[PDB]
């Protein structure tokens, strides 16, 4: 179940190691464009939160 | 270089190289003006002496 637009949920991800390979390897992904970075260079950086 | 793909990163750095390079040409040009003033005062101290 996903929340409605007007009450969108928010989950905090921290204190973990993130692997974006499984994210970008999902077939029905259609609209995936990134602004500050490039999607192929998300696996070699550390983010604050 | 560690956040943008190589096709696009060549646009940002050129906007940074051409600024640092122009900020260094200004320094040289100002020195050429100043060195032509001391040369005008070392040719007056050589006449006073």
């Amino acid at each position: 179940r996903f929340a409605s637009v007007y009450a969108w949920n928010r989950k905090r991800i921290s204190n973990c190691v993130a692997d974006y390979s499984v994210l970008y390897n999902l077939a029905p992904f259609f609209t995936f464009k990134c602004y500050g970075v490039s999607p192929t260079k998300l696996n070699d950086l550390c983010f604050t939160n | 270089f560690s956040r943008l793909d190589k096709v696009e990163a060549e646009v940002q750095i050129d906007r940074l190289i051409t600024g640092r390079l122009q900020s260094l040409q200004t320094y040289v040009t100002q020195q050429l003006i100043r060195a032509a003033e001391i040369r005008a005062s070392a040719n007056l101290a050589a006449t006073k002496m």
